[PDB]
Formats: C-alpha cells, sequence, structure tokens
RNA sequence: AGGAGUGGAGCCUGCGGCUUAAUUUGACUCAACACGGGAAACCUCACCCGGCCCGGACACGGACAGGAUUGACAGAUUGAUAGCUCUUUCUCGAUUCCGUGGGUGGUGGUGCAUGGCCGUUCUUAGUUGGUGGAGCGAUUUGUCUGGUUAAUUCCGAUAACGAACGAGACUCUGGCAUGCUAACUAGUCUUAGAGGGACAAGUGGCGUUCAGCCACCCGAGAUUGAGCAAUAACAGGUCUGUGAUGCCCUUAGAUGUCCGGGGCUGCACGCGCGCUACACUGACUGGCUCAGCGUGUGCCUACCCUACGCCGGCAGGCGCGGGUAACCCGUUGUGAUGGGGAUCGGGGAUUGCAAUUAUUCCCCAUGAACGAGGAAUUCCCAGUAAGUGCGGGUCAUAAGCUUGCGUUGAUUAAGUCCCUGCCCUUUGUACACACCGCCCGU
C-alpha cells in the first residue's frame, strides 16, 4: 500500500498515474 | 606492476609480522613519512602492498588519502596454501589484551 | 520605523497585566523591574519590553485602554 | 619540534575532523553519533559515542582494539597514547546523526521511504524534540528525479538560534538505483541541566513568573484553640 | 532640469571572430565571458611541427634459464648528456606482450539519470496547516476597508479562531566612560571583561489623538556594516573537487611521470573585466612624536618573515643574529612653464636554466589631442564614491586579478514611478510549454 502511495505521488500524472490509483483501493 | 620476487618475499614477511597497517599512497618520493628506512626500495613495496590489496580477493576502503585494511581470513588461507607456514606460529599481536 | 514587534508588544501587555503594581513611568525603573520580573532573553529586547510598557502606563495614566 | 599556535589549533581542528569522519565510515552501522576528545596532562582520551555499546566493543573488544590499533599507527601517536572508550548517549532519539544513520540503514535494503521516514520522524517526535523536518532527494524512478520532505513540529530557519538549536545531518544512501540524499534537521527542546536542551531559550520568548490563587479574608485574625 | 567616478591620457588578461604547432574544456545576455578561487613554458594543455615505459580477479588463442626495463658523448636524432641511431649482442634478470570489456580506472561521456554544495526569478515580504464559515467542485476565508511600518511590522476592522515558518528578535561588527576585573614589552591611553549604555526615552507638533511620523535640547551614539535567512521552483552550474555517483562507450598518441619542447606577450581590434585626475589644491626643502586589518620555519618538507659590513647612491653576489610570534621583522603672474611622462639607452642587476616564447631600482628633463569626451552607457547616498598605498589567496618576497585593510576624503538627492524591475488590490483574457504565449490570412 505503501509503495504504490509512493509510486502515485512521485508522478501524480506521468505514466504510472491510472495504474497506481486503480491498485489503491479499486 | 614491474615487481620483482625478492621484494614479494620480504613484502610477505612484512604482512605476516605486521598483518593490519594503514597506507598513504607515495610512489615518486625518495622518503617517506612513516614506511621509509626498510633497507628496500619504498616503490616497489607499495606496489607489493597495491598487488596484496587487489588481487580481486581481499577489499579496501579509501577516503582522507589513506587505505584502511580488514585482512580476510581467505587471505590467511591463501598465504598458508602458498608460502605452507602453519599458523600454529600465533601473530605477536594479540598481547596487551 | 519603530514599530514594536508582536513580541514586545505582548509581553509588555502580560508584564503590565500580571505586576501593574510594582511598575511605574521611569524608564529606569521600567527597565529594572521588567528585568526582576521577566526572564527577557536579550537586553536590546528588554529595554525595548519596558520602553513600550513606558508607553502603556502613559496610556494608562489618562484612560482605559481595550488590551 | 615546535608548530605555531594558528597552525596548532588547525591541525587539532583537522584530527578532529578526520578522526570524526574515519569513524562515522568505520560504524555508521553501529549508531555511531558523535566522537569528542578530552584534554589531559601529556595524553589524549578520546570518548566515543555510539547508540549501541556491545556491538561495537563484540567479543573482548577486537573492534575496539582494531580501532586504537589504526589510529595509533595512523596518527603517530607515541606508542599506546590513543586510546578510544564507548559510553551511550542520553540524546539518542533527537539526534541528527542518528536519525539521518537510522533512515539510511532503513532504506538501504529495500523499503518504502515514507513508512520508514515516518516512522523515524514519530520516534524524533515521541524523544521529546521540539520539531523535525526530513527531505529525501533523488531517484522516485523516471527520466526525472524529485525531492519530498516531511515536517512536523516547529523548527526555524534563520539568525543564530539555528547554530545552537537545530542540528542538520547530510547523509547519502546508495541504492542499487542510484543515491538518495537524505537531510533530516532537529530542533531540541530547551531544558536548562543535564545538556539534553540548549541552555538558553529562544531569544524572543519572554517568561513570565506565574502566581498562585487568593481568595482571602477581609482581615487577618488570628485564631487559637 | 541632480550628480561624482564613467570605457577613452600613464601596469592584460578572460574567450569568441580569427592560416598551418596560435586562437586550445564547462559556461548561449541580466543567472558565460582575469569565472571554474584556471597568474597558458613544464607536473595542471585535450588548439600542440614529436614519443615511451603500457592494463587485465576472466572469458580464447601464441609456450619457458631469455619471449627486453627509464639506462654512450664523438657519422646522428628533428631543440634535448633520450639507446629512437635499420647500431653495441654491456645491463633489475621469468619480470612481461598482442588482439575485446568490465577491472586496482579514465579530469573519457550523459549535471536532459542523480546526490550534496551552489547561482537566481528573492532582498523583495512573502508562504502554510488544523478546526470552523462559503461553494457540487477546482477552490476560497483566516492571509482584510483603512492608518502605519524596512517588513503579512503593528494598530484596527472582522466567519473566522487559534497556530507555524519567513520578517524582526538573535550572533559578529565598529561607536562610549572625571567607572571596574590587572600586565618588569605601554604608565587607568594598548590589550580584553562577569558587565553598563538607546528605548522613539524627555519635550513639542501631526495622528476614530491607536499603531505610529516629524522636530528639538540631552546624549559617544536618535531609520546606526555584515552574517544567517519560508514550501514549489530551474531540466540554471558542478560527474574537470570529491572509492559521492547507475554504466551506455572511444583509444595504447595511458589525456600517469621527466630543469625538457609552438603557441595564445599577435595588432587592419569582433566582444567582456581591467592600468588612469584638470594648478599656488599637483609635486622635493627631509626643517616637529604617525595607522594598518593581518602573515611568517619538518606527520608532509627539500621551499618561512627579516636587522650590519665589502660600497658606486640605498633591496643588496658572501658571512652575520631574532622570531613558533603583543617577545623578531616592527613603536611595520596668466596658462604648455619649472607641473603630472609617447616610444626607448648607461650604474651596481635581488641570483629565477629559458622571462624576449609574463621575475628584477631612479637618476639626463629626448616632448605625447599636455587643461570634463560616437551610438550605448555600469557602480554609488558618509568616513559614500574617488585618489592612494599596504597585507593575504594564487606563490620563487611571482598581480596587471581577487579578497581585506587603513590614510586623504566629499559636490550633489533625505525624492518619484518617467525608463528597468518588484510587491500587501481590483480588473480583462481565446494564455497554462503560461505574451519569447496563442493565433488569423490567397
Amino acid at each position: 500500500f505503501s509503495e504504490w502511495i509512493d509510486d502515485l505521488e512521485a508522478d501524480p500524472k506521468g505514466k504510472f498515474a491510472q495504474n497506481l490509483l486503480k491498485k489503491l483501493t479499486g | 606492476m614491474l615487481m620483482p620476487k625478492k621484494n614479494r618475499i620480504a613484502i610477505y614477511e612484512l604482512l605476516f609480522k605486521e598483518g593490519v597497517m594503514v597506507a598513504k599512497k607515495d610512489v615518486h618520493m625518495p622518503k617517506h613519512p612513516e614506511l621509509a628506512d626498510k633497507n628496500v626500495p619504498n616503490l616497489h613495496v607499495m606496489k607489493a602492498m597495491q598487488s596484496l590489496k587487489s588481487r580481486g580477493y581481499v577489499k579496501e576502503q579509501f577516503a582522507w588519502r589513506h587505505f584502511y585494511w580488514y585482512l580476510t581470513n581467505e587471505g590467511i588461507q591463501y598465504l598458508r596454501d602458498y608460502l605452507h607456514l602453519p599458523p600454529e606460529i600465533v601473530p605477536a599481536t594479540l598481547r596487551r589484551s | 520605523g519603530r514599530v514594536r514587534t508582536k513580541t514586545v508588544k505582548k509581553a509588555a501587555r502580560v508584564i503590565i497585566e500580571k505586576y501593574y503594581t510594582r511598575l511605574g513611568n521611569d524608564f529606569h525603573t521600567n527597565k529594572r523591574v521588567c528585568e526582576e520580573i521577566a526572564i527577557i532573553p536579550s537586553k536590546k529586547l528588554r529595554n525595548k519590553i519596558a520602553g513600550y510598557v513606558t508607553h502603556l502606563m502613559k496610556r494608562i495614566q489618562r484612560g482605559p485602554v481595550r488590551g | 619540534v615546535q608548530i605555531s599556535k594558528k597552525r596548532k589549533f588547525v591541525a587539532d581542528g583537522i584530527f578532529k575532523a578526520e578522526l570524526n569522519e574515519f569513524l562515522t565510515r568505520e560504524l555508521a552501522e553501529d549508531g555511531y553519533s558523535g566522537v569528542e576528545v578530552r584534554v589531559t596532562p601529556t595524553r589524549t582520551e578520546i570518548i566515543i559515542l555510539a547508540t549501541r555499546t556491545q556491538n561495537v566493543l563484540g567479543e573482548k573488544g577486537r573492534r575496539i582494539r582494531e580501532l586504537t590499533a589504526v589510529v595509533q599507527k595512523r596518527f603517530g601517536f607515541p606508542e599506546g597514547s590513543v586510546e578510544l572508550y564507548a559510553e551511550k548517549v542520553a540524546t539518542r532519539g533527537l539526534c541528527a546523526i542518528a536519525q539521518a544513520e537510522s533512515l539510511r540503514y532503513k532504506l538501504l535494503g529495500g523499503l518504502a521511504v515514507r513508512r520508514a521516514c515516518y516512522g523515524v520522524l514519530r520516534f524524533i517526535m515521541e524523544s521529546g524534540a521540539k520539531g523535525c523536518e526530513v527531505v529525501v532527494s533523488g531517484k522516485l524512478r523516471g527520466q526525472r528525479a524529485k525531492s519530498m520532505k516531511f515536517v512536523d513540529g516547529l523548527m526555524i530557519h534563520s539568525g543564530d538560534p539555528v547554530n545552537y538549536y537545530v542540528d542538520t545531518a547530510v547523509r547519502h544512501v546508495l541504492l542499487r538505483q542510484g543515491v538518495l540524499g537524505i537531510k533530516v534537521k532537529i530542533m531540541l527542546p530547551w531544558d536548562p541541566t543535564g545538556k539534553i536542551g540548549p541552555k538558553k531559550p529562544l531569544p524572543d520568548h519572554v517568561s513570565i513568573v506565574e502566581p498562585k490563587d487568593e481568595i482571602l479574608p477581609t482581615t487577618p485574625i488570628s485564631e487559637q484553640k
């Protein structure tokens, strides 16, 4: 959960944006 | 490199009698601060130390223009295997415990 | 400018409401009593606080002030 | 034989600095915090602070004897003139060096930066610390590197008091991907005596002595049985 | 409508235009251009008319008492007491070598992969939660009508209340005792103190007579040097400061060494920092006690700062002592004439191979637009500027640079938003890579 949060907030709109938000809680 | 072998056995005697040491990079000089007066030329001795610690099996740590060494027991086994000097001759460093 | 920041203003106000009895009007006396009753960690700030408390007593001697 | 006093003090400072760096790169994994030298007649006692001491001594002081041997044979002191001790520190949970090393050795093995970083911020806060700020800068993966910072409590930047109220530690953590710089700043709390906080308070805080409650009758009349 | 010094008139270097061995890395205007503390012989030069001893913990190959290592002037070498001469078959003696890369690496790339330290739009006063208001929401209030302040400084108003950074406070720094703690180098003057002293304090005048502003006695001092300095920032600089850093990747002409070897010290200038005062004020009669802030000799290391005699006229070619430093250096006649120097020559030269392809004194008065300066202009408000010298960093006392220090010393303005730019507001937008935008027209 923390790793997903870190990946999302590193680049909140980059290539890894939709996937991380979906992986958060879905 | 360009290292002789009598200097090699002299430096191996030095490592056997010494073990744990600190070194400073000094090659072109004729007079070292703390590793001269050994009756042996300094450049070849220091390159001998370079061979010892850069043969690929004993790790180093360089900072503040100095060398501190962690002589692994792999080095002890290597010296015993090559020069065939039994480790029953304990190093003199184990006094003042 | 000589605008007194919130630190000196608040310190002078609390000083005057807590120990109004001892404090007066003459700068020497305000400085002395301020050193005596307030743990001020500077000397310049201590003089600033004493000056503002002197001004506030000039204010109170001629009417009430809301602070 | 003899060198000028300015040179003498500069050389003493160089001694302190290089000794500090040397035993920082030696035993950072030991929770080393700082090294202090003590002036004694014709001798130089050195006392070393670490969070853990059983590890720094180890078994029969192999590490301690190795360190004293290397320091003696490096610094050129007379035979057995340098001796290093190891005493615990009273201020472990809010010392900048200790927490910087804790962050680096929680981040080295592979762990989310945020979990461990907030954990060390906590362990700072329950140690009485007045304020903390941690910044982690480097590769957050991708073509761009970023910096993420978490602050808590009150912590100052400017003026003299940052010298004697805030301690900051800057460290590099080497990841297989890259190098992440951690900057950890802690402001100590004010507490006279015990050397756990700065002796002087913040120079814009005016302290007032508190009177106690007073509800009294009109006139003090003596009472006897 | 002010000004002074301006880049032009008295001490060369940065990097581009720019024939070959000469225009030699990074930095594309304010935020590059004596900047990399980078003052170019050489160790640091990659533009360089030239070479060498070479680098392999391994993956594959050539196979052991010889498969060569800086190591002779005179027949020569491409400056060189270098064996490189297509030469001697002297010399540490198994060291080494070749073709590929990780490797003990490389100041070889990529700072558009980083860290850390930096420069800046940021010298301005600006930023941010929590809880509560408002809005479906991005978001907004708090963070404001006003007055005031250098200041989001404060007063005050008030759906905001309490807080947090920044500003102030704070450290250093100069300014002050018919006071204090005391020194056989000064006689409490010099040195440095647990300390005092200013606070818009006293009095006037302006200010819902608030915060505060002006003035004046008094006072040594009445908006008194600097340092530190808010998140998000920028593809600004640094991998050429760093066994700080992830590996894409050349070449043996390794970007190791060795008083060695061209430059760049050219002058039809392509640019940027730099060297410089107009007359009884500028300069000598040498005819009265002057200040520097600071530096100075072994882990390295062989190089430290300096006082009398050979005497032409003094630093000084050699002896000679002091100093690990408050002790020694050291109480360191109406304007081109006489007046400030256009090239350039002698005296003993400080001893640095080479200085000329940057180290080294003043006297003969041989005469240079010899008295406020194209466009465009940078810096500056009191011990400012400017004139001077002096000490450190660089180092061989190498400066024309830089960083500090004193001495002489002040004409002008105590203003405004006109130019450039900034900020506590409203407003417009089709901009958001944000006006160096977007965008229309055959």
